[PDB]
């Protein structure tokens, strides 16, 4: 799965976490088995 | 307030919206202890102290 979010919202990307990203946009399984990989992209994605 | 003499407000006799607080992008941390921030909307309390 691949997407962009504002950096402080990476906090929501876990099994059992919640909020406007993790509920209203993209929800993990609460038994998710996998790796979450994230990085700051300000140099490329900001204008 | 200064932390030597912090503010304290009793919240009582009212309807809460922990949903709009937990969904506010303002907060750098929202860590909860003995409660999960979701369940606050379905659970309820005799008083709350901020």
């Amino acid at each position: 799965d691949s997407f962009v979010i504002r950096g402080d919202e990476v906090r929501q990307i876990a099994p059992g976490q919640t909020g406007k990203i993790a509920d209203y946009n993209y929800k993990l399984p609460d038994d998710f088995t996998g790796c979450v990989i994230a990085w700051n992209s300000n140099n490329l994605d900001s204008k | 307030a200064s932390v030597y003499a912090w503010n304290r407000k009793r919240i009582s006799n009212c309807v809460a919206d922990y949903s709009v607080l937990y969904n506010s992008a303002s907060f750098s941390t929202f860590k909860c202890y003995g409660v999960s921030p979701t369940k606050l909307n379905d659970l309820c309390f005799t008083n709350v102290y901020a």
